[PDB]
RNA sequence: CGAAAGCUAUUUAGGUAGCGCCUCGGACGAAUACCAUUGGGGGUAGAGCACUGUUUCGGCACCGAUGCAAACUCCGAAUACCGAUGAGUAAUAUCCGGGAGACACACGGCGGGUGCUAACGUCCGUCGUGGAGAGGGAAACAACCCAGACCGCCAGCUAAGGCCCCAAAUUCCUAGUUAAGUGGGAAACGAGGUGGGAAGGCAUAGACAGCUAGGAGGUUGGCUUAGAAGCAGCCAUCCUUUAAAGAAAGCGUAAUAGCUCACUAGUCGAGUCGGCCUGCGCGGAAGAUGUAACGG
RNA sequence: CCUCCUAAAGAGUAACGGAGGAGUACGAAGGUGCGCUCAGAACGGUCGGAAAUCGUUCAUAGAGUAUAAAGGCAAAAGCG
RNA sequence: CGCUCAACGGAUAAAAGGUACUCUGGGGAUAACAGGCUGAUACCGCCCAAGAGUUCAUAUCGACGGCGGUGUUUGGCACCUCGAUGUCGGCUCAUCUCAUCCUAGGGCUGAAGCAGGUCCUAAGGGUAUGGCUGUUCGCCAUUUAAAGAGGUACGCGAGC
RNA sequence: GCUGACGACCAUAGCACGAUGGCACCACCUGAUCCCUUCCCGAACUCAGAAGUGAAACAUCGUCGCGCCAAUGGUAGUGUGGUUUCGACCAUGUGAGAGUAGGUCAUCGUCAGCU
């Protein structure tokens, strides 16, 4: 099973590791919006940059 | 009590009439708990030795000495606010003045001397 | 003047006072306490102050405890001297007071008469407190 | 600079750091000679598989996989070596 | 005097966050355990527990607690306080056989 | 494409050199990063007195209560770091070589030393921004917040921040609080501001206040003191007539005297009294060219 | 140059920050084989005591470790 | 094997000072003035009330202690200025603050009156001349209703 | 069923108190010729032995007096994001130490011997 993740803040003056959730998320910009499997470890991903990305 | 002013120096004598009681040194034992300047006091400022600011150009001597005295008053209101009774200030007369318009407790003075002889080594 | 009679060393850390007083917090010797519900440090000489008024309020017929002892060296810089070329000397002693610490016990004594000494000795205090009675939980 | 107070109480030495520490950590492959714990005296004491220097080092004495364990009756940590 | 009323505190009113909620909600978390079987945890409204708190004979007599149905005889074998502003913030009751 | 203001050394300290960081070429190809699960060691935050010290009280150095510590630890996290396994995502990591620049950094956080838990202070660690970064917000404002400018558009949605007028967008809705222009500087402390909360005391056997009458005898309690008479201080605080009245809560006297109060009865008729907790207010609150401490 | 702390539980990490050491010693104080266990406290005992040596009973180290501190040390690394 | 080459990565085998007679190249990377930040200290105010005051804490004063305000002393820092921001004092000419020296209005008083003391309101005006010393200040003489405390680059040298 | 040897483990295994054990085994025990011991000493070590005793020790069993172990709940701290009056607070993840209830007089393995 898959999951849509949209980035709503930017993470361009986050941490080292939270940028790169982002990137291995695969967002790159605001409002960029990804299809990922949802297994726990994409899961601890979106849940490392929570505060900046929305699980639809 | 007698504080003794000079320009380099301050004593405070503790007496009754004709006989020194203490002279307040470090062996005084009343002076333990100061937090100012314990007696005898050295004049130790800035202009004195000389690292400072304000070099001879500026002519805050007067200042610096009028400083000075402040300090030495507020370590005989230290001392005095345990053992209240009234003061005689012995000095030259520019040093009894520049303590006159500096002292906490004016009105605490009964005496001042300003022709008494050797106030730094003396007895 | 309270004071530790020998340190195992002269000078210390400035530190941090972060918490409440989850020890200490309890009247343990009295009947009656005084206890801080602000932090900062406790100065030998408000220790001594508070200890003289409450002493002359109770007027030997009640027992103090004195629950703070002033075990931290604070250092002061003289005037007149530039930053740094080694730490300062030590000119006094405070404890270490958090929001929650008892300060003062009173037993032996009517609680009007008690009251009014812990009223007295807040006076001298550098603290916002409230009396307190001994509960047993 | 009243009260005078400026005493040298002259202090301001210190050593090189010795870098010492555990090297390699539990159920990482080591091979023999590899320094796995710095120390001073027996920290870590060596078991099997495990060899100690004249500076109280642990290194492998053979290839495998690091394990620490407390063992013994003075409840002692030690370093071994399991081939695996 | 000795009878006080509770309410089951459930698994997701548990831990610090929801224990501060719940002190924010004017209730005091406690537990009962000993006695013969497992603890339970509950919650005592803080407004009748200060006022049992007041009465001294509550701290050496036989207590009874009503969750909302099973009653437990219990003892008060802790109390937690605010070190400062001194309200009661946790209760412990020991049930007795 | 894109730094650094670091480490080490230096007659070095504003110079230089190796390493780190930038670029270009080649080699290599997932060896890299993120996350999930998982294997480790630790002595920090917290905590605590088992050691080293330090602290208080009681009993009799030891016992029992009770505190504290960078150079104390019977304990002890989160993180971080070192490994493994596994997905997906990704302009990875590493090595060899050509060319550098840089080795004055700054602020805001966080953890500290130093200082005064002063400094737009200083010294480390660690993150972000500036440096070398425009745009929007914070009145104005490198370093704060939001956000990373390839160029063009008189299109749309939003972020921080905002929506009465300057000035784009609510004189929007609901419930309440404030009366201080508080909002739109400032503490201990003070006060009968006002709203809310959890409880109490008293009351038609008449509460609270007011008003009328009493408020007494032993007795000037004893001691002290020059005095010492309810009322300087110290030790008691007992009895009697009672409806009630203190060996007195104040004023007053040199001490007395005197005036009150507590308290009781009468009058009056319905609620009232005092503490605690929370919200928002008040006083405390004085400076220099001009209001001048909401940008207006 | 060494030890502790600052040093933020891997390493490292500055200050004219807080405290202390080194510029040696040893042909045994090195190697090995064998053997041993300390400080104290109390009781008894000639001179002899607070404390000498002797005996007993407790004693995981409250000792020692050439030397500072830290870490360690019973298989003692301590003592023959 | 020979280095306290100890300034310990060790410049030579071999080495001190003066400069107000000075000079060059640089720095506000770094001091002295003045500004700025801070406010320990200082000054001013407030809280408590042991006490003093014949009695009597609070007329007046306020021990031990606590809390602010100012920028105002002595300091701390090194942000601005070293391709130059002239120091102290006087003279001249000022301008503002109020923490008020006089004059004005008040409360309290250990206010009989006269004089005061303390505090509150109040900044409209006013607020000396000499001796000494470069002084600012200070002492002193003689006055005055009074002879204020301060800020203004410790106001003012392209005004002296 | 018990004893001994060697281990695992290293207090829930320990300490203390009491009880049981001598046919095997173990320990004391006897003697010091011999081997070997003592800076003196057959104490320890060593040898040659069984007249005696389970006294000591040791082993086993019992118990909660100490020790040790130890929840649940709460609190403290804390990574990330936000807020703050700088104390903290909120969201989320994590989560002690102390203390309390409670638990504990261990549990196993190889080999030999007597029954």
């Amino acid at each position: 099973k898959t999951m849509k993740v949209t980035q709503l803040k930017s993470g361009a003056h986050r941490l080292k590791s939270h940028k790169a959730s982002l990137k291995g998320l695969g967002l790159r910009r605001i409002n960029h919006s990804v299809v990922v499997e949802d297994t726990p470890s994409t899961r601890g991903m979106v849940n490392r940059v929570n505060y900046l990305v929305k699980v639809e | 009590y007698t504080v003794v002013l000079t320009r380099d120096k301050a004593r405070l004598i503790e007496a009754a009439n004709d006989r020194v009681v203490a002279e307040f040194d470090t062996d005084n034992a009343k002076q333990n708990n100061m937090e100012g300047i314990p007696f005898p006091i050295d004049n130790n400022g800035l202009y004195t030795t000389g690292d400072g600011g304000s070099d001879r150009s500026a002519n805050n001597e007067n200042s610096y000495l009028k400083e000075f005295f402040n300090q030495v008053d507020k370590s005989v209101q230290e001392l005095w606010g345990e053992h209240k009774m009234p003061l005689v200030i012995v000095g030259d007369v520019r040093n009894i003045s520049y303590y006159k318009e500096v002292c906490d407790r004016p009105e605490n003075i009964i005496a001042t001397v300003s022709n008494l002889t050797e106030l730094e080594d003396g007895n | 003047m309270l004071q530790p009679k020998r340190t195992k060393f002269r000078k210390m850390h400035k530190g941090r006072n972060t918490g409440l007083a989850h020890r200490g917090s309890t009247v343990a010797f009295g009947q009656f306490g005084l206890k801080s519900l602000t932090r900062g440090r406790m100065t030998a000489r408000q220790i001594e102050a508070a200890r003289r008024t409450i002493t002359r309020k109770i007027k030997r017929g009640g027992k103090i405890w004195i629950r703070v002892f002033p075990d931290k060296p604070i250092s002061n810089k003289p005037l007149e001297v530039r930053m740094g070329k080694g730490k300062g000397p030590v000119e006094y002693w405070v404890c270490e007071i958090k929001p929650g610490k008892m300060l003062y016990e009173l037993e032996g004594i009517s609680e009007e008469l008690a009251r009014e000494a812990l009223t007295l000795a807040a006076a001298k205090l550098p603290f916002k407190t409230t009396i307190v009675k001994r509960t047993i939980m | 600079a009243h009260k005078k107070a400026a005493g040298s109480s002259r202090n301001g030495r210190d050593s090189n750091p010795k870098m010492l520490g555990v090297k390699i950590f539990g159920g990482q492959a080591i091979v023999a000679g590899n320094i796995i714990v710095r120390q001073r005296g027996t920290e870590f004491h060596a078991g099997a598989g495990v060899g100690m220097g004249r500076d109280h080092t642990l290194f492998a004495l053979n290839d495998g996989v690091v394990k620490f364990a407390t063992k013994g009756k003075f409840n002692r940590r030690y370093v071994m070596v399991e081939e695996a | 005097h000795f009878a006080l009323n509770a309410v089951d505190r459930s698994a997701e009113l548990q831990g610090k966050g929801a224990s501060r909620r719940l002190r924010k909600q004017n209730l005091v978390p406690a537990i009962i355990y000993g006695g013969n079987e497992e603890p339970a945890s509950i919650s005592i409204k803080i407004n009748e527990l200060v006022k049992a708190l007041e009465f001294e004979a509550f701290f050496s007599h036989i207590l009874t607690i009503t969750v909302d149905g099973v009653e437990e005889q219990a003892v008060i074998k802790a109390l937690q306080r605010h070190p400062a502003k001194g309200f009661p913030m946790h209760a412990d009751f020991q049930r007795i056989v």
